RNA sequence: ACAACUUGGUAUUGGUGCUCGAUCGUAUUGGGCCUCUAACCUCGGACCGUAUAUCCGGUUCAGGGACAGUGCCUGGUGGGUA
RNA sequence: UAUAACCAUCCUAAGGUAGCGAAAUUCCUUGUCGGGUAAGUUCCGACCUGCACGAAUGGCGUAACGACUUCUCAACUGUCUC
RNA sequence: GUGAGAACCUUGCCCGCCGAAAGACCAAGGGUUCCUGGGCCAGGCCAGUCCGCCCAGGGUGAGUCGGGACCUAAGGCGAGGCCGACAGGCGUAGUCGAUGGACAACGGGUUGAUAUUCCCGUACCCGUGUAUGUGCGUCCAUGAUGGUAGUCAAGCGAUGGGGUGACGCAGGAAGGUAGCCGUACCGGUCAGUGGUAAUACCGGGGUAAGCCUGUAGGGAGUCAGAUAGGUAAAUCCGUCUGGCAUAUAUCCUGAGAGGUGAUGCAUAGCCGAGUGAGGCGAAUUCGGUGAUCCUAUGCUGCCGAGAAAAGCCUCUAGCGAGGACAUACACGGCCCGUACCCCAAACCAACACAGGUGGUCAGGUAGAGAAUACUAAGGCGUACGAGUGAACUAUGGUUAAGGAACUCGGCAAAAUGCCCCCGUAACUUCGGGAGAAGGGGGACCCACAUGGCGUGUAAGCCUUUACGGCCCAAGCGUGAGUGGGUGGCACAAACCAGUGAGAAGCGACUGUUUACUAAAAACACAGGUCCGUGCGAAGUCGCAAGACGAUGUAUACGGACUGACGCCUGCCCG
RNA sequence: GCGCGGGUAAGACCGCGUGGAGGCCCGAACCCACUUAGGUUGAAGACUGAGGGGAUGAGCUGUGGGUAGGGGUGAAAGGCCA
């Protein structure tokens, strides 16, 4: 759900949160949790990597399972929904029948006390999972496999989706979130369903103390920038920079692809923003 | 009313900045401790 | 001028097939395309060195593949640096 | 009587839509008109003659807020005649 | 008084100051500044008998306090290895690294310097030896079996598995305790004044850890079977079938109360005895107020969603014939830190400096207060002095009538200022604007009034009778209202303690910036649009491996311009 | 949010008791440095006396660690790096 804070002061006027009417608990399994430390975004020169990031809260590590190859063919019980900072989208505890607990993403549309099967000839009810020779055409996946034993390395995040199109001998076609068409091997797996959570969007904020728990720092504009430390900087007033907008350290806007990789030559098309 | 100066001091900190071992851990500290023994000051280093 | 990026040739560099030419079938040696696996590549799966190892190495399975990357010569952009 | 409030002349790409305007923009300027005390080159509200306002280096408003800048009112006092 | 010298040294008596410190301590910080004895050519901003001057000697006592022998993080090293012309950069296994976790002692006395260290009294935790008592097997053999034979459950038990250990922010209620204020009670005083001789006044009105009991309160579920999930095996942990359960059942925890520790210790005081020591030595009941401390890792709300290892318990794997328990006797318990200085003349600042320095103790009266005023415990009069109505300078105090007429400028000053009552505009994003302006009251005594309220005993009621729940004469504390009377110029009397309104410009607000002339209309800030990114991504640091982005996957990430919200965002592709 | 009395058919809505969300308000320590007078061979190689903003948070501070010069860092002033 959504709730909207009532304005009382000027800074909270507008904001809203998320109404988190979909969590059983607010307690992760001592077994299953792993320790992290907070990061700064340096690395091991020590050097800033990325600009304005940093800062933030202390967070727990939670270890999810993208493999759900190992147990075939044995049935789950939808346990719990349990909160998690590290990922947009919520998160469900499995109980399996003999007795393993186990982690996994929490699909759209699923409540507590339901079944879900994970056989390679599974049903099609949301959640299972099932390799993509064996999926019928025009169905909705998610966590997909770039190709087999290699884990859900794709479409994670909350409200995204994977239309399957028609097959052709070891090959398949996906459309892509973003509208591109990408082949891959049907050896690799999959899930059925979409990620849950879908108001994600809606959340306004609207507080600088809201977005610095989370470790965004300031940006800095580039106009106001000294000349030295920018290409832009300099100029009595306030001007555009006197130069065609280019990136804060000499190199302009346009392709951005490394041509002749591997999947130039094998992948099909690319994106058209706004139509 | 900031009246705080450079000098704080600390035996650990000197220590372990300019101690024997950091300064041998590396090549251009032992250049260095040569020349000093070479010129002959009483304490070698810090 | 340099870094970086980028274009060809050449060595790494293998086999079989379609298609274009300079002493409509007769002669021309280099281009374009499709295939096969053993060179080579994969921060893919599984085992061993191993009691503890997301390092590393080896075997095997699975995918790319004569490309890419990298040596040598060279044409271009190049206040990013001198 | 007041001027263009339509058409065509050159050019190139077209020759300022809404909105506002002696302003943090106005040299000639203390521009002209109404308010304020006896005196107002400051200020407030308008007049368009926009040297050289103008809509993502945004325009016009806007409740609350400002050890931000300018003006007026009552109480005060050695800031003054002293 | 000392000595030749004294306002600056020693003793005694007055006066003032501090007292959220100008006091009592910790860690960091220095090393002999601590005590005794010697002197005063060097130093102390002057003289010095004095010293944080120096001389000579002396002084620092831990099985239990802080560290090491116990464990770990951000990070450093790095056998092999990768990459690199050489030099060198990376990172595995491991070992290092407290500001953390676990871990066993308290009260009093003592010398010129030491005290949870010595002594007195009583405790707790690990090890070895001897003796004794419970007492179980190896060699007999009953048993359970899977019922002739083969294993075995004793006792240890892991480098292995599983539990526990193991964690955020805000908040009140309830029961307690410390501390403080009175009182029963006990000892002492006659303070040259008008009056009180005990009904006045002064002084007391204490005492740890552990060991016994287990109140209030809080939390929790248990047995039979199947099973194979937990890098082997599992009586362990899970999951699935049924029974048992709302019982204050059972267990754990546990404040506070009560007994023991204690015929002990200490103290107000009384005797002699004075650089001071010795001896004796009373009473020790009841109420109020009330915590920043305990129950409490409790309970209730909130999202931005909150360390590891070790130890402890358990499981088998595996060793195994001596081991376990209890009592008594006699023993051992390792290395370093330990004086003095700590809100400063001993540390950081070139000084015996108007600055800074992390943490713990917090009395009385007015007070909402840890502000402000005077004060106890406690410590100080801090290092040039004595006199003298010059102007002038600086910090205060006062001043008729006008009140802003000076000054670019209401700069500085001045003013209000607290508590309780009546009603509060144009506006608006319906929260706000709002303490808007303004008006009235504020002392003491008595009566209402043995009024009311809280607590709470004698006493009463009730019960699963005990350390029990209810009311509560007496006692104690405490405001509110209505009348009458009294004093003065002033009744929030000291201190402390917001000017307000009407416009315009700029910026949406809180925020951050040019240490050492500029705090803004500057910067960022939440909103939006565009561009780029298909995942060992783009973008990076790095000639290379590699690392970040991310232990994430476009309802995301990197770059650019704009800046809440409302009405909108024209033409032109040379 | 909760419970009670109204409104509805249910509401919205109207009052009544609990809750203390507030980058909320007044005010100590601490932190900051706006105005003002002094000092300027100062007590101080950047303070003092009066007034001045936050005080539950983008808060303040202790402890140990990392960032090296054509470079680091930088809510961005050509600041800082003993
Ligand atoms: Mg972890
Ligand atoms: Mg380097
Ligand atoms: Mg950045
Ligand atoms: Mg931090
Ligand atoms: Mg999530
Ligand atoms: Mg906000
Ligand atoms: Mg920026
Ligand atoms: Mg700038
Ligand atoms: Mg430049
Ligand atoms: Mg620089
Ligand atoms: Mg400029
Ligand atoms: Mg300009
Ligand atoms: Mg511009
Ligand atoms: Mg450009
Ligand atoms: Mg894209
Ligand atoms: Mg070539
Ligand atoms: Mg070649
Ligand atoms: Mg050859
Ligand atoms: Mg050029
Ligand atoms: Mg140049
Ligand atoms: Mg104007
Ligand atoms: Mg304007
Ligand atoms: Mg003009
Ligand atoms: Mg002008
Ligand atoms: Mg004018
Ligand atoms: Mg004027
Ligand atoms: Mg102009
Ligand atoms: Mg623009
Ligand atoms: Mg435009
Ligand atoms: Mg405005
Ligand atoms: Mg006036
Ligand atoms: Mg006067
Ligand atoms: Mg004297
Ligand atoms: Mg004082
Ligand atoms: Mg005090
Ligand atoms: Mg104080
Ligand atoms: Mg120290
Ligand atoms: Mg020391
Ligand atoms: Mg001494
Ligand atoms: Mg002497
Ligand atoms: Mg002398
Ligand atoms: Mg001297
Ligand atoms: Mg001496
Ligand atoms: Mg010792
Ligand atoms: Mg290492
Ligand atoms: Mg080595
Ligand atoms: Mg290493
Ligand atoms: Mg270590
Ligand atoms: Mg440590
Ligand atoms: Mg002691
Ligand atoms: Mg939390
Ligand atoms: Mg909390
Ligand atoms: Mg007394
Ligand atoms: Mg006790
Ligand atoms: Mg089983
Ligand atoms: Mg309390
Ligand atoms: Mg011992
Ligand atoms: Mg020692
Ligand atoms: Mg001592
Ligand atoms: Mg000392
Ligand atoms: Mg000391
Ligand atoms: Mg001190
Ligand atoms: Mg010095
Ligand atoms: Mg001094
Ligand atoms: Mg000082
Ligand atoms: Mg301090
Ligand atoms: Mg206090
Ligand atoms: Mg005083
Ligand atoms: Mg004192
Ligand atoms: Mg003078
Ligand atoms: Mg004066
Ligand atoms: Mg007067
Ligand atoms: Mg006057
Ligand atoms: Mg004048
Ligand atoms: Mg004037
Ligand atoms: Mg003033
Ligand atoms: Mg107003
Ligand atoms: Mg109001
Ligand atoms: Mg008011
Ligand atoms: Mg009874
Ligand atoms: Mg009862
Ligand atoms: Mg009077
Ligand atoms: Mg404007
Ligand atoms: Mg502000
Ligand atoms: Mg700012
Ligand atoms: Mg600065
Ligand atoms: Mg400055
Ligand atoms: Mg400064
Ligand atoms: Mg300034
Ligand atoms: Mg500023
Ligand atoms: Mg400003
Ligand atoms: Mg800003
Ligand atoms: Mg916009
Ligand atoms: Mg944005
Ligand atoms: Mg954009
Ligand atoms: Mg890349
Ligand atoms: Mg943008
Ligand atoms: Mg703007
Ligand atoms: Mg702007
Ligand atoms: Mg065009
Ligand atoms: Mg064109
Ligand atoms: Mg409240
Ligand atoms: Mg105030
Ligand atoms: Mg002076
Ligand atoms: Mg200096
Ligand atoms: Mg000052
Ligand atoms: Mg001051
Ligand atoms: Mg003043
Ligand atoms: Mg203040
Ligand atoms: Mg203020
Ligand atoms: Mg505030
Ligand atoms: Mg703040
Ligand atoms: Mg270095
Ligand atoms: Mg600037
Ligand atoms: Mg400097």
């Amino acid at each position: 759900g959504i709730r909207k804070y009532k304005p009382t002061t000027p800074g909270r006027r507008g904001a809203s949160v998320s109404d988190f009417a979909e969590i059983t608990r607010s307690t992760p399994e001592k077994s299953l949790v792993r320790p992290l430390h907070g990061k700064g975004g340096r690395n091991a020169h020590g050097r800033i990597t990325t600009r304005h990031k940093g800062g933030g809260h202390k967070r727990a590590y939670r270890v999810i399972d993208f493999r759900r190859h190992d147990k075939d063919g044995v049935n789950a019980k939808v346990a719990h929904i349990e909160y998690d900072p590290n990922r947009t989208a919520n998160i469900a505890l499995l109980h399996y029948l003999d007795g393993e607990k186990r982690y996994i993403i929490a699909p759209q549309g699923l409540k507590q006390g339901d079944v879900i099967e994970s056989g390679a000839n599974a049903d099609i009810k949301p959640g299972n999972n099932l390799p993509l020779r064996n999926i019928p055409a025009g169905t909705v996946i998610h966590a997909v496999e770039l190709r087999p034993g290699g884990g859900a390395k794709l479409a994670r995040s909350a409200g995204v989706s994977i239309q399957l199109l028609g097959k052709e001998g070891t090959y398949a076609a996906l459309r892509m979130p973003s509208g591109e068409i990408r082949r891959v091997d049907v050896r690799c797996r999959a899930t059925v369903g979409e990620v849950g959570n879908a108001e994600q969007s809606n959340i306004n904020w609207g507080k600088a103390g809201r977005m610095r728990w989370k470790g965004k720092r300031p940006t800095v504009r580039g106009v106001v920038m000294n000349p030295v430390d920018h290409p832009h900087g300099g100029g009595e007033g306030k001007t555009s920079g006197g130069r065609h907008p280019v990136s804060p350290w000499g190199k302009p806007e346009g392709r951005t692809r490394k041509p002749n990789k591997p999947s130039d030559k094998l992948i099909v098309r690319r994106r058209r923003t706004g139509k | 009313a900031k009246g705080k100066r450079t000098f704080q001091p600390n035996n650990r900190r000197r220590a372990r900045v300019h101690g024997f071992r950091l300064r041998m851990r590396t090549r251009a500290g032992r250049a260095i401790v040569a020349n000093r023994r070479s010129k002959g000051r009483r304490a070698l280093t810090a």
